[PDB]
């Protein structure tokens, strides 16, 4: 930041886009999980298929 | 009613010398033997059942009276996915000229009816009409490509119809469409991360993969992973 105000300007946009960037970490990880797991429920038969 | 494979060859033969007929097809679609025919041609693998419904395919979009026509039975078609099933017998090779000859063709006309319902003005009349129902146009990423600017377009009237039926649409197909909409706009026009948090679409997506409807969340997700493609 260049003054005060911008620092908190840039804390306010910082705390946000690393909150948000935790939220779709977060939420991108347990859908890889569960996509994942569909996936495996029949991965096998599909091997063998 | 389950008829057997040689009958099943006869009705079709019946149907493709009606379709060669101008005004037969056009008279034959209210019974619309397209939802019928592109599952059972999964079982009629045979070439007799294949080939005959290759042809009253090609026949149907050669004698369509009208572009609408050709529009109706196209997208019968491509909503029951006929043409993945025309890249595959494209692949495949066959004794006759017909079946391949036919396969192309086909290939030809619904990549053609393909980019129609892709043009800008479909997509702009669908937002208009509330057929977000996974036409073409929504998953063509050339289309994408080519026209997510006109996104922008009437000051980001279409972005407003989509921000609008994020929280107007009671149907989860066109909801979960709107929100993944808004993902590919952020996707495919980098400034439209401002205009999404502008209009709201930002929240409204990052809470959508929240809805009641398990298609709704995977396509907001999707958008929202969109909107994080990067800072």
């Amino acid at each position: 930041p260049e003054t005060p105000q911008e620092r908190k300007e840039m804390a306010s946009g910082v705390n946000t886009r690393i909150d948000d960037l935790q939220m779709v970490l977060n939420q991108t990880e347990d859908h890889r999980q569960r996509v994942l797991q569909a996936a495996a429920k029949n991965i096998r038969v599909w091997f063998i298929k | 009613n389950k008829c057997g494979f040689q009958l099943q060859y006869q009705m079709i033969f019946s149907i493709w010398l009606l379709a060669f007929s101008p005004q037969m097809c056009e008279h034959l679609r209210r019974y619309n033997i397209i939802p019928v025919l592109s599952d059972i041609l999964q079982e009629s693998v045979k070439e007799k059942v294949t080939r005959i419904i290759l042809a009253a395919f090609r026949n149907f979009l050669e004698k369509s009276t009208e572009r609408e026509t050709r529009q109706e039975y196209a997208l019968a078609m491509i909503q029951c996915k006929v043409l993945k099933q025309l890249e595959n017998l494209e692949q495949q090779k066959y004794d006759d000229e017909d079946i391949s000859e036919d396969i192309k063709f086909l290939l030809e006309k619904l990549g053609e009816s393909v980019q129609d319902l892709s043009s800008f003005d479909e997509y702009s009349s669908e937002l208009k009409s509330g057929r977000l129902e996974w036409s073409p146009v929504h998953k063509s990423e050339k289309f994408w490509r080519e026209n997510a600017v006109r996104l922008n377009e009437k000051n980001y009237e279409l972005l407003k119809i989509l921000t609008k039926l994020l929280e107007v649409s009671d149907d989860p197909q066109v909801l979960a469409v709107a929100a993944h909409d808004v993902g590919e706009y952020v996707r495919h026009y980098p400034r439209g991360k401002r205009v999404i948090e502008q209009l709201g679409g930002k929240q409204l997506v990052m809470n959508h993969m929240h809805h009641e409807d398990q298609q709704v969340r995977y396509n907001a997700l999707l958008a929202v992973q969109k909107l994080m493609v990067h800072n």
